Parts: C-alpha cells; structure tokens; sequence
DNA sequence: TAGGCACTGG
DNA sequence: CAGTGCCTA
C-alpha cells in the first residue's frame, strides 16, 4: 500500500502540467520525492503498486489526482495512464463516510468560517493547503520588493512547493490511519496497511466499497457535465430582463422615491435639556460658515451651511422590488397590517403574506402580484445568468456544465450538488421551468463523430421511501404494508387511517410524514395548521400499529438518555440521529440514499458488463443524479431503452442484494431533454 | 400665516407667486427641522407683506425636493420671481435667519 | 415543502 | 449575515 499526492499547474479542467509528487510506501517505510523531471518515474511506481495487486491512497484522488494523471500522462508523454477504480482508495471519500455528521471545506472550495459545528483536524489542513502555499509565496515575494499576480504561485515548479507536496502525504498518512483504526468499519484483527486491494475491499464494511464506487462513479459524471443549450438560456435570460425594466418601471410609478437620513455622525439632543435622543436620526454640525462671510457691509456668504446650526443629512432613495424593506414600508402606508414578524423584530413579506396582504387602494393591490412576479424573475435572472454561479459563468468551452456533486454530503448518505446546483434548477411546474430544464439535454450534445443529437434516458425509482417504509414494517406486518403498495390502493389505505377527506391529502400526508415534517405542516395540508397536525399523526399511527411497532423498536435501539446515536445503514454504516423523534425519519431516507447509491453504481456496472462504453466518445454518459432519479445521455434511442431496462434490472439486483422485503422497481423515460424526460 | 405647499401647487404657489418666499423642506422625522419650525411661525409674522413663508412636507410630496438636490433638512430656499436666489441647509436661529432674509430681500 | 445551495439587500 | 426561494415526495 502506498500513499501518494501531487502538484500540478492548475485545476482538472486547464491542467497541463505535473510539478511534482510524492510517495510513501508502507513495504519500505519512505517518503520518495519526484521532480518535473520524474514524471516518467511517478507513474512507473503506481503502476508497480497496481501490478502487485496493491493500493494507492490519494486524499480527493478520486476527482482530482487520479484523471489528472491520465491527463497528463497523455499530455506530457503521449502515454495510455489509468489507474483501476479497485486500487484506488481516497482518504476524502473515507472520512465523509466515517465523519458524516461533520462538515468540510470541499477542499477550500468554502470558506471554513461559514460551516457549521467542528471541522476534523487532518482533513482541514489538506483543504488549506493551496490557500497557505499562497501565502507563503505571497510574502516571499512581498519580502523581496516583488510583484505578485493573483495565481503565479502555481505557474513553475519550486522547492517550497515540493515541500508542502510532502507535507501532504504526511498529513494524509495520519489522516488515513486515523480513519483505520475506526473498528466499526474495518476489523481491528486485520492490518489494513497491509493487504492487497480484493482484501481491502472484502474484510472492510460494506459502505467502504459503496463509497468509493459511488465517488468513481460521480467523479466521471462531473467530468462528462450535463450539454447545455448557451443560446436559449440568453434569449431567455433577454427575455426575463426585458420584463424586469417593464416591471420596474410599473412599480416605480406607483411607487415613487423618498428621502432617508444617511452620513449622521452626531447624537440629536433635546436644545432644552440636552437629554440625547438616540431615537432620532443622526445630525451634523456645520463648524463653519455663515450668512455674511468674513470681512461697510461685509459680502453675503454663498454657502449653504451656518456654523452651529445642525441638520439632518439625506439620500433620495428609489423604490427597489426586490427590497424586502422598501415593499413592508410601501404596503403599511397603505393599510396593511403585518401580522407576523422575525425573530430579528421586522415584518415577514414571504410571498406567502403578501398573497394575503389586503389594502384598500385598488393600484396598490394589484400592484403587489407585480412585485411577487419580479421577485420570482429576479431569481430566475440570478440563477440562469447574473448570480455568481449563474448557469451562463458555468458552461465550459466543451459547451456542457459541469456542476459539482459531494457523493455524501448528508449524513443519511445523500449527495449533495454545488457549483452550480444541478439539484434546484426549476421544475417544469414552474414559472420558466419548461425553458430553463429543456436548456440541460442530451440533444445539446452533437455526435463527435456523427454530428447526430445524443438522445436522454430518465430514470427515477418508483416510491422508494414508501417502499423503504413498508420493507422495515415487515418485521412487524409480515409484508401486509408492501403487499398494498404494490398490488393495491396504499393512498386510500393511509386515507382511511388518519381519516381523511380528499384521497390526495393521504399522499400530502404521508409524503411529508416519510420527511418527518412538523404537525403545523400536517395542518395546512387541510386547513387546520398545527391545530390538527398533532391528531392527524396520532390518528394515523392508531390505525397502523405496524408503524408505531417500528416507531419503538427505533427509539428502544437509541434511548435507553443515549444508549446508542446513531442507526445503522443498510450497508452497515453508521448514521447520526439528532433526536430520537427523527429516528424513524433518518431511517427512511438513509435507506432510500443508499439503495439508490447502490443503484447508479449497479445500473453503470451492468452497462459496461453488456459491452457498452461509458463516455461522450462511447455509448452513454451520466449527465446528473438528483436523489432518486438520474438523466443519462445516450447514443441512440436503442442505447437509452437498453439503459432504461437495465436500470430496472440493477434496482431489483439492490432489492434481492439487501433482501428488502417490498419490491422495488423504476421508471424510465426516453426524450431530448431534462423537461420531457421528467 | 404659513403656506403649506403640494407637489401639486408647487408650481403655482412658488415658481409664478409674486415676490419673494421662502420655503422649507422638512420631515417629521428631523430633529432638526422641528427645531426651525416654531421659528418659521415666527418670521412669518415679523415679514407678513415683505415675504411669505411656505412649507414643503418631503414625505406627502416626494416629486419636489429631488428637482433641487436637497441633501439634507430642513432646507430653506428663497424663491424670487420663480427662481432661487439663496439657499440656506439647517437649523438657524432666529437671529441667523432674520439676517439671512433681510440680507437677502 | 426537512435538508442543502445560492441570491439580493443593507 | 438576515430573509427567502428552489429543489426533492
Ligand atoms: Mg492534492
């Protein structure tokens, strides 16, 4: 086993060139270091690893060092690298599995201070690494009367920079040995340092190996990004700006400008007493100036200030639709009166209220649907085109975005999207939505070959957490609750339970009793909001004692106050549970995270067994996966309805592989698009 | 004695009034500008015939003060024939104003 | 819509 | 950094 990393010029992306690397092997004990120079020699010693059936440890080497390698070998030497997904263990990966219920910079992509909670020591230190070097080479040039431009630090190669290369895999070494010496997910009997690769992945728990195929699997993803339509998106984002003046320019007629104080440096105080009134805005006191500038009658002073004599500076300040502030101080003023306020003390103007808000001038009234509507285009403008991580700043020159996905970002097992947010892009149902997902489709990607449209395969599992729900009620129903699901009425089933009145407020029920939502939910799902939300839940469980079984069996395993605070996974894992109230929820959607983790990885694997390529310049491509369903580009229409089927074929595969106790199927759909393969 | 002008009335009131006026923009959240109000009741009486003294609330009649700047209150502008002639920015005294006007008239 | 990402205002 | 919206049931 060998522990390595590496530094390059740049990022995956632009990268095209190797500065050096390191390497640490457990068989001999030493750190050897190799130069620009060594490349060559880099290379020769992982592939050595790999052809002893070893293991090479990289920290982010899933997304990072290992494509880079394959990049620049070819690049550099005009040599064929790649590294098998079975040697390669990544030390990110491993902690986010074992570390779950703590969060982390994503390599310095987010800044330490926003998070939440404490940061694991070793893993902090590899994420500020970049950002430290720079400042070392920031101040050695600073220190020597040079100048420094914004990312040179990374331009050549230099001893400072080998010396935090090692630096790294002294930290990673630490960092991996602490993640080893966890008993819960490696046997304390077995030497984990020191087996081969097939050993690695058999003796450890299960989720180990899941991990780090969901990691090598959504690494590829990223790279292949998701085809995107640059030309609609700025016509649309023409379009929407157009209908933001126009609706500016509605508003700001009914809504005219006024005077605010700004720039007071000076407490108001009472001229009688002198009692200061902190209340009233801030003042300044002219100290010169007067009516008759210094010297027969002197000449008059031009000046628009008297020494002595105060006033109140102002700004003129125009209405602004997306100012929360400025549509509360229009509406009071007529006749509106806030009901519901922050916590930080101010007015709530949600769309919510402000479908309520009710006021007597005719204008003004129907001047707020207007303001709700710039509102909603001045997110779609913010997320298609002018946020900093704006659909338009992401499309890279291959003319695909290629957004960011922490394979475990939630500590139920559930991925988590960034850079941009592939997961939040507007629903067809939406405002917008139908252009906005029809801009992401496989037909956005030309054949290299053929010049043809690639055609899209969406694939979603049917009901999984109510099916997750059903397989853990067995236990105490024999299967009843599964036996509904598929072959009966379970909405009207659960509607009978709980009494309620439309069939469809069964769904709302249950969907949000699967997400364990608050009573208040409950109630406005009939109209009694946290009133009958407390019934409802009791009334349900009443008539499904299958559930309520579960309900206690889970919090007998937690609370004994803590016996134990965390479940365990289906692919044994640990998985922290903040209340015991959650429990049962934390249950449920880790089991649907990770028999769809499981899923992806399996359905991919069995397309690769059917002799199918996985790439742009193969037979299909994983363009996203957003929690229970994903988008794949395929060839041609038979690749997509191969991948469809086979789809089906791996989640029955999970379903046999952890002998779930309800049946689980998917649903595919073929078309060009994410709008109509949705 | 005061006049208390509109956007609506601006115009007419002052830019085509005969003679001088003096007219204040105010808020009534100015420290400040309640301060020089008593004091403007004041003058208007003292120069009932010389000048004629109008007020401006900038809250009920946003569309004036932008047409002449105004960066802060109260702001008192001597209007002459519809057109400004001096301009004075605070809370002066009787007696600073009282020479200001006379100065000014 | 519970959890995350991300935006605009001040 | 506060207040919100957008996704997913
Ligand atoms: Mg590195």
């Amino acid at each position: 086993m060998i522990v390595s990393d590496i530094e390059a010029n740049a990022l995956l992306e632009s990268v095209t060139k190797f500065h050096c690397g390191v390497i640490y092997d457990y068989s001999t004990a030493e750190y050897v270091s190799y130069r620009p120079s060594d490349f060559g020699a880099y290379l020769d010693a992982l592939e050595a690893e790999v052809a002893r059936g070893g293991l090479i440890v990289f920290h982010n080497g899933h997304k990072y060092d290992v494509p880079a390698l394959t990049k620049l070998a070819k690049l550099q030497l005009n040599r064929e690298f790649h590294l098998p997904r079975e040697n390669c263990i990544d030390t990110l990966v491993l902690s986010r599995l074992i570390h779950s219920n703590l969060k982390d910079t994503d390599m310095g992509l987010l800044r330490s201070g926003k998070l939440p909670g404490a940061l694991e020591a070793w893993g902090y230190r590899l994420g500020e690494m970049k950002g430290e070097y720079k400042d070392d080479f920031k101040r050695m040039l600073e220190e020597q009367g040079e100048e420094y431009v914004d990312g040179m630090e990374w331009w050549n190669f230099n001893e400072e920079m080998m010396d935090y290369n090692v630096q790294d895999v002294v930290v990673t070494k630490a960092l991996l040995e602490k993640l080893l010496s966890d008993k819960h997910y490696f046997p304390p009997e077995i030497d984990f340092t020191d087996v081969g690769y097939t050993t690695f992945w058999s003796e450890s728990l299960e989720a180990v190996d899941i991990e780090h195929r969901a990691a090598w699997l959504l690494a590829k993803q990223e790279r292949n990004g998701f085809p995107f339509d640059t030309k609609a998106i700025e016509e649309l984002y023409v379009e929407l700006a157009a209908r933001r003046s126009e609706l500016l320019r509605k508003l700001t007629e009914t809504f005219g400008s006024w005077y605010q104080p700004k720039g007071g440096t000076e407490m108001f105080c009472h001229p009688r007493t002198g009692k200061p009134l902190p209340k009233y805005p801030r003042i300044k006191t002219p100290k010169v100036g007067g009516i008759f500038k210094k010297p027969e009658p002197c000449e008059l002073d031009t000046r628009e200030y008297v020494a002595g004599a105060p006033y109140t500076p102002v700004e003129h300040v125009v209405f602004n639709p997306s100012s929360r502030d400025h549509i509360q101080k229009k509406l009071q003023e007529a006749g509106w009166v806030p009901t519901k306020y922050t916590d930080k003390g101010a007015p709530v103007v949600d769309d919510e209220v402000l479908e309520g808000v009710r006021v007597d001038d005719p204008e003004k009234q129907a001047a707020i649907d207007l303001i709700k509507e710039y509102l909603m285009i001045q997110k779609r403008i913010g997320q298609s085109a002018e946020g900093d991580k704006a659909w338009l700043r992401y499309v890279a020159e291959d003319g695909k975005i290629h957004g960011s996905v922490n394979p475990n970002g939630a500590v139920t097992g559930r991925a988590t999207h960034a850079f941009p947010n592939l997961a939040q892009i507007p629903g067809v149902r939406s405002p917008y939505g139908e252009q906005c997902r029809a801009a992401f489709g496989a037909e956005h990607h030309l054949d290299g070959i053929t010049g043809k449209p690639w055609v899209q395969a969406g694939i979603d599992a049917s009901g999984l957490e109510l099916r997750c729900l059903a397989h853990f009620m067995a236990r105490f129903d024999n299967g009843e609750y599964a036996h509904e699901i598929l072959n009966g009425d379970i909405h009207t089933k659960n509607q009978i339970a709980a009494e309620l009145p439309t069939r469809d407020n069964a769904k709302t029920f249950i969907y949000g009793f699967l997400y364990g939502a608050g009573d208040e939910k409950i109630g406005q799902i009939v109209g009694a909001g946290k009133e009958r939300g407390k019934e409802l839940k009791k009334k349900f469980l009443e008539n499904t004692p299958a559930i309520a079984a579960l309900r206690e069996s889970i919090q007998q395993t937690l609370v004994e106050k803590w016996k134990r605070r965390w479940i365990k996974g289906l692919d044994g894992r640990k998985v922290h549970v903040r209340s015991p109230h959650a429990a049962l929820n934390t249950l449920l959607q880790s089991a649907g995270a990770l028999i769809c983790k499981l899923w992806i990885i399996k359905t991919e694997e069995m397309l690769v067994e059917k002799g199918l390529k996985h790439g742009w310049d193969g037979d299909f491509a994983y363009m996203a996966w957003v929690h229970d369903e994903i988008q794949v580009g395929c060839r041609t229409e038979e690749i997509a309805q191969v991948v469809i089927e086979t789809a089906q074929e791996a989640m029955r595969w999970v379903g046999d592989h952890w002998n779930f106790r309800c049946l689980l199927d998917t649903e595919g759909k073929m078309g060009p698009n994410w709008a109509i393969c949705h | 004695k005061i006049i208390h002008l509109t956007d609506d009335s601006f115009d007419t009131d002052v830019l085509k009034a005969d003679g001088a006026i003096l007219v204040d923009f105010w808020a009534e959240w100015c420290g400040p500008c309640k301060m020089i109000a008593p004091i403007l009741d004041e003058i208007a009486d003292e120069y009932q015939g010389k000048l004629t003294v109008a007020k401006l609330n900038i809250d009920q009649n946003p569309g004036t003060a932008p047409k002449y700047g105004i960066r802060g209150i109260p702001t008192l502008l001597l209007f002459k024939n519809g057109e400004v002639a001096a301009t004075k920015v605070g809370a002066l005294s009787k007696g600073q104003l009282k020479e200001f006007l006379d100065a000014n008239l």
